[PDB]
């Protein structure tokens, strides 16, 4: 099926060049916008990089933007990124993720299962919050993660632009529910987001432990595209 | 051809069956049919000219 | 612009539908369609075969790439369906190509099937949808054509043929004259061609009739007919 | 007195049969979708050209001869005759233009009408549009200030560099006579093409026409150019061995071409004509054509 | 001998039930309707235009969630728009270009078009490998087929030329229930609100009904002269309107088993291609030839007023699951959303 896998990771020098490369193979290339987000090695994940569809529209975070360069081959089937002036800031684990956008499509839906880049020698923005970072529950409650904007999600036309991300332990994340409303095809329908202008709550009942992981909010209202800090369910 | 009685028995059968339906008659339908046009005529949009904020197709 | 994110990319997605629409549009601007219609077991089988030979249940498209110009030709015979509603599929074709057997006059209801494709000739040619198109017109069996008119007679089936009763020449130009003579009420010119099973190269014909059309359609243009 | 009042309005009648030509076609392609193909297109870059010259030379140009000075300012003079010479130089690359897409459109139909995609022909158009803008309006905004002498008067207004004598005869040459003797061939080829077909068109199945129209639009053309080219280059020349209502007479023929120039390529068209019989007290409508069951 | 007879028989059974239906006739719903106030003139007017196609627009259909539309056309392009902000959501490159019909599933997942083919392909939206993929065609009829509707999202009806409507299995691919009984060739088809018996019109100027359970006609209209090209069921199922090649359309009613009225106007002279109801069924929309539509006032028989803006003829006509607006999908390669 659909497959995503990345390469050039390993050990590099610091301040010098690093190039990366997911190639994309069964689905098509070509008319999916493409983006590549990192997380740090103990923290959560943050996004760097967005091309579009046939490389019409890109847009970097106002961190590396600028000493980054992405690009692709849609007949070759890959996805470059490029990375001058390495500091040790960007020691990070990279992913590569699809997305797609008409009206009513599910952005963010496969991940790639990601290289890492290992180194050593927000401001005027949307900043998404959430002050939980663990919450162990037994199987068989149900559970209400929360999280927080600076501004309201609700656009003029009425969608708000709240995704949510889940990440298993030792795995790529995983969309769960898109525009904070509608589940993704393969999400077992036991979630369900909701919420209006800042209050935005993830709730999941008869829990197992295949919903074990850290809980990402994040916004699509703007650009850049900013995360929320994670919020960890474990077992007891 | 020789065979004609087959189809010619189909189309009078179906005729014959067609023959009985509980026809209600014209002045009831049409009461029941205007009383469900009359019933539904607050929640159409096309014949009030709707206002542009509940419009979809304003801009 | 007051756009999301995501409702930017929708409009992206749009205009990239619409550069796709039209580097389609031009490109099926390019080849040129052709009607073919021919009844009464006229041998488009073995016409159309011959012409792809010679060349390197639902309607059939054939394609045609002759002197670096594309031609598609639409066969359209496997229809139990009545021709009165699908016709208007081609408004502007640019020519029909009709296909009639020389020798099927005097071969039978009770009537000879060389009146019942004239009667299909000219229903076909008095449609409103065919005014820019051109009647390229194939009369195939010329063979079987000269061999029945020396065994057999047409002055008896045709009344109206005044000529030698061992003719070929003049009997196949007097039933093209009756072909012609059904006059679509504007005058326009009809290509002919005499084919036969064997006949090569009447792709080259349809080429140069397909050729004239287009010039002569130009030419009326520039009122220089 | 009356002698002005009576070239005046023959000029003002002039003025209103080529403003009336003109925007009659530009109606005619919008109103009209059966017309409204990549041809015609050619049509209406020759409706636009002369409408300028339709409604912003010759009113203003009579105003010189109604008057006798040109008194409105001299980057005014300078403009007018650039908007002038440049909308004229683009109306005779726009007849250069149709004689190149007829002539490819009846010696070669089948591949030109594979390689003409309306991207390339509104790129022709925009082609002869710009090579006249950069042959014409540069000289005559700037040369007065490349040799640094205002010689023209202040009470008369002209192209002012005619007084060097080879840049005028390069500027004529490229101008005028190149695209005159392209047209000629190109037509006197198309009507060699149309008395060849006449023979093959027997070959297929089983008054001249062309002559006439042919002839009319190129002795209109010549007929309307040649006294102004031929008057400069012997200005060009002399001094005053030419008289000035000849000067006149030779700048008008050029608007006589811009007022006639639909009647020789929009009325060959038959679909044109049908429109403007329509456009009768706007009396045209797309449901106003029969049809039948 | 047998046959003389049985023909015979068969115009005795029509006389009967046409004197029957006579005697079943109380009054007519021009009589009844001359209590109630008309709707007067409406100007509806253009939101969109929808500039994407490139050859003449044969077929629309809306989404049952009022917001997307299919349009097919012959250039050989399905194309999928957002008629709120007139974007193409989607474009299908077809097969065949010979695409009279087109419609979209009420569960939102799938498309379906047909045409001269003789074949209704039936095409995936919603995949999971990015683009609109074909997951099925059904190739069991010989004459082209005019019509497809979706009834749930794993049946579809198919009205063909062949004087034959079926009913088909999409997991399978093979038709379930064949409709035979017309004469001339099944140029419409609508399906009832409720979606378990639909109605049929062919070149016989005879819409029959059909049920989708069973396999049985039902009952059979006769009321038109020439060819019969459009139909559409009212917004409760107990009635239908029709409309002919000859600048008629007319309302028959189920229960009643009649006519009730007729639209006709005598400078209205050119055949009807697509007609539809509204939400409150007060207001009958034809698309004609003259290129214009009309709203017809469906009980004072009179109409309400014009749509025109086409070059050429209005095809194909729609409107909304919940009423909202109106496409007119044209020959001059154009669709025009109204209200
Ligand atoms: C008004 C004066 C001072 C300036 C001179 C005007 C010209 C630069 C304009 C006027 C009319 C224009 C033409 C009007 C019509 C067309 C067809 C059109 O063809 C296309 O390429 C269509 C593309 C599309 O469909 O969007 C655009 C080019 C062209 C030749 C235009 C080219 C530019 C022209 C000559
Ligand atoms: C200002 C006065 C003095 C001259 C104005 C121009 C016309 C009087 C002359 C000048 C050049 C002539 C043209 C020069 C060459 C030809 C090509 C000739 O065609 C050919 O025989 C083939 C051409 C070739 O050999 O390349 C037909 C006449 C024509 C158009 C001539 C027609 C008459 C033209 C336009
Ligand atoms: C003077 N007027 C602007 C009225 C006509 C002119 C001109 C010059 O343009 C051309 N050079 O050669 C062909 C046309």
């Amino acid at each position: 099926d659909v497959q995503l896998v990345e390469s050039g990771g390993g050990l590099v020098q610091p301040g010098g060049s690093r190039k990366l490369s997911c190639s994309a193979s069964g689905f098509a290339f070509s008319s999916f916008g493409m983006h590549w987000v990192r997380q740090a090695p103990e923290k959560g994940l943050e996004w760097v990089a967005y091309i579009s569809s046939g490389s019409g529209t890109i847009y970097y975070a106002d961190t590396v933007k600028g000493r980054f360069t992405i690009s692709r081959d849609d007949p070759k089937n890959t996805l470059f990124l490029q990375m001058t002036s390495l500091r040790s800031e960007d020691t990070a684990m990279y992913y590569c993720v699809r997305s797609i956008y008409y009206y009513g499509s599910s952005p963010f839906d496969f991940w790639g299962q990601g290289t890492t880049l290992t180194v050593s020698s927000g401001g005027s923005d949307i900043v998404m919050t959430q002050a939980t970072s663990s919450v162990p529950v037994t199987p068989g409650e149900s559970v209400s993660i929360s999280c927080r904007s600076s501004k309201s999600l609700l656009h003029s036309n009425g969608n708000t632009y709240l995704y949510w991300f889940l990440q298993r332990p030792g795995q790529s994340p995983q969309l769960l529910i898109y525009r904070m409303s509608n589940l993704a095809s393969g999400v077992p329908d036991r979630f369900s987001g909701s919420g209006s202008g800042t209050a935005f709550t993830l709730t999941i009942s008869r829990l197992e432990a295949e919903d074990v992981g850290v809980y990402y909010c994040m916004q699509h209202l703007e650009y850049p595209l900013t995360f929320g800090a994670g919020t960890k369910l474990e077992l007891k | 051809n020789t065979a004609s009685i087959a189809q010619a028995r189909k189309l009078v059968e179906q005729l014959k069956m067609e023959a009985n339906i509980d026809r209600i008659k014209v002045s009831k339908a049409a009461a029941d049919l205007m009383a469900y046009c009359e019933a539904h005529a607050k929640e159409d949009p096309l014949l009030t000219p709707v206002p542009a904020s509940e419009n979809p197709f304003r801009e | 612009c007051t756009l999301s994110a995501e409702d930017k990319a929708a409009v992206e997605r749009s205009k990239m539908i619409d550069r796709n629409l039209r580097e389609d549009g031009e490109k099926a601007r390019r080849e040129l369609k052709l009607l073919l219609l021919g009844t009464g077991e006229s041998g488009k089988s073995t016409f159309i075969k011959q012409m792809r030979i010679i060349h390197g249940t639902g309607i059939i498209e054939y394609p045609f790439d002759l002197e670096n110009i594309i031609f598609r030709m639409v066969d359209v015979g496997g229809q139990r369906s009545e021709r009165r509603k699908w016709i208007h599929c081609f408004e502007n074709v640019t020519s029909i190509m009709f296909l009639v057997a020389l020798s099927e006059y005097d071969q039978v209801d009770n009537e000879n099937r060389m009146e019942e494709s004239k009667a299909l000739f000219r229903t076909i040619i008095t449609y409103p949808w065919f005014q820019n198109s051109s009647v390229i017109l194939f009369l195939n069996k010329k063979d079987l054509l000269e061999d029945k008119i020396l065994y057999s007679h047409l002055v008896d089936y045709f009344p109206e043929f005044d000529g030698p009763q061992r003719d070929a020449q003049a009997a196949r130009e007097f039933i093209l004259k009756m072909f012609v003579d059904l006059n679509p009420d504007s005058d326009k010119i009809i290509y002919s061609h005499f084919t036969c099973a064997t006949d090569t190269e009447n792709i080259r014909f349809v080429f140069a009739a397909v050729k004239d059309t287009i010039l002569q359609l130009n030419l009326k243009e520039y009122n220089l007919v | 007195p009356w002698q002005v009042a009576f070239i005046g309005i023959t000029t003002g009648l002039l003025s209103l049969a080529t403003v009336t030509g003109n925007l009659l076609v530009l109606i005619s392609f919008k109103v009209n979708t059966e017309l409204k193909t990549v041809n015609n297109y050619f049509l209406l870059s020759l409706a636009c050209a002369d409408l300028i010259i339709g409604t912003f030379s010759m009113n203003l140009y009579t105003t010189y001869l109604l008057m006798g000075h040109w008194a409105l300012g001299t980057l005014a003079c300078d403009l007018w005759l650039a908007l002038d010479y440049v909308a004229s130089q683009a109306s005779v690359m726009n007849l250069l233009l149709i004689s190149f897409d007829r002539y490819f459109s009846v010696t070669r139909p089948l591949s030109y009408r594979a390689k003409r995609t309306p991207r390339r022909a509104a790129l022709m158009i925009g082609l002869a549009w710009l090579v006249s803008f950069v042959l014409w309006a540069p000289a005559i905004l700037f040369w007065q200030y490349l040799v640094g002498e205002r010689t023209v008067l202040a009470g008369q207004c002209y192209i002012q560099f005619l007084s060097q004598p080879i840049i005028t005869f390069g500027t004529a040459m490229a101008a005028f006579y190149l695209p005159v003797t392209v047209m000629c061939t190109l037509y006197w080829r198309i009507y060699r093409e149309t008395e060849n077909r006449a023979r093959e068109l027997a070959a297929l199945q089983g008054e001249k026409k062309a002559a006439r129209t042919l002839s009319a639009i190129l002795l209109a053309f010549i007929l309307t150019w040649t006294p102004y080219n031929i008057m400069v280059l012997v200005s060009t020349f002399c001094k005053d061995c030419v008289p000035e209502t000849l000067w006149e007479l030779g700048y008008w023929l050029c608007y006589v071409n811009s007022t006639i120039n639909p009647m020789c390529y929009a009325l060959c068209n038959k679909a044109f004509r049908d429109t403007f019989r329509l456009l009768l007290l706007c009396r045209w409508d797309k449901r106003r054509w029969r049809k039948i069951p | 001998s047998e046959l003389d007879q049985l023909r015979q028989e068969a115009e005795q059974l029509k006389n009967q039930i046409r004197d029957a239906r006579k005697a079943c006739a109380d009054a007519t719903l021009s009589q009844i309707t001359n209590n109630i106030d008309p709707v007067g003139r409406i100007q509806m007017r253009t939101r969109r235009t929808l500039r994407g196609h490139l050859a003449k627009i044969y077929a629309m259909h809306w989404g049952t969630d009022s917001r997307l539309l299919v349009s097919a056309s012959q250039d050989g392009k399905l194309i999928i728009w957002d008629s709120y902000t007139t974007n193409k959501v989607h474009a299908i490159p077809l097969r065949s270009s010979w695409v009279m019909t087109c419609a979209y599933a009420p569960s939102g997942n799938y498309v379906a078009c047909g045409g001269l083919d003789n074949i209704c392909s039936i095409y995936n939206l919603k995949t999971r490998e990015g683009n609109v993929r074909v997951s099925r065609e059904l190739a069991g009829h010989t004459g082209y087929l005019s019509c497809c509707r979706f009834l749930d999202d794993n049946q579809i009806v198919t009205s063909s030329g062949d004087t034959t409507c079926a009913l088909w299995d999409i997991e399978t691919g093979q038709q379930t229930t064949t409709f035979t009984g017309h004469t001339g060739d099944v140029m419409s088809l609508s399906l009832a609100p409720d979606t378990r018996l639909f109605v049929s019109g062919a070149c016989d100027a005879s819409a029959k009904l059909w049920d989708v359970r069973e396999g049985m006609c039902r009952q059979t209209f006769t009321g038109h002269e020439s060819d019969i090209n459009a139909i559409c069921f009212f917004p409760n199922g107990n009635a239908f309107a029709t409309g002919s090649d000859d600048a008629t359309c007319r309302l028959f009613d189920l229960r009643a088993d009649q006519e009730l009225m007729t639209y006709s106007h005598d400078n209205i002279i050119c055949g009807i291609t697509s007609v539809s109801f509204s939400k409150s069924g007060r207001l009958l929309l034809a698309g004609y030839d003259d290129f214009n539509c009309n709203v017809w006032d469906a009980l004072k028989a009179d109409r309400a007023g014009v749509l025109a803006g086409h070059d050429n003829r209005v095809s194909c006509l729609g409107v909304t699951d919940d009423g909202m607006a109106v496409a007119t999908g044209s020959w001059d390669s154009f669709l025009k959303i109204w209200n």
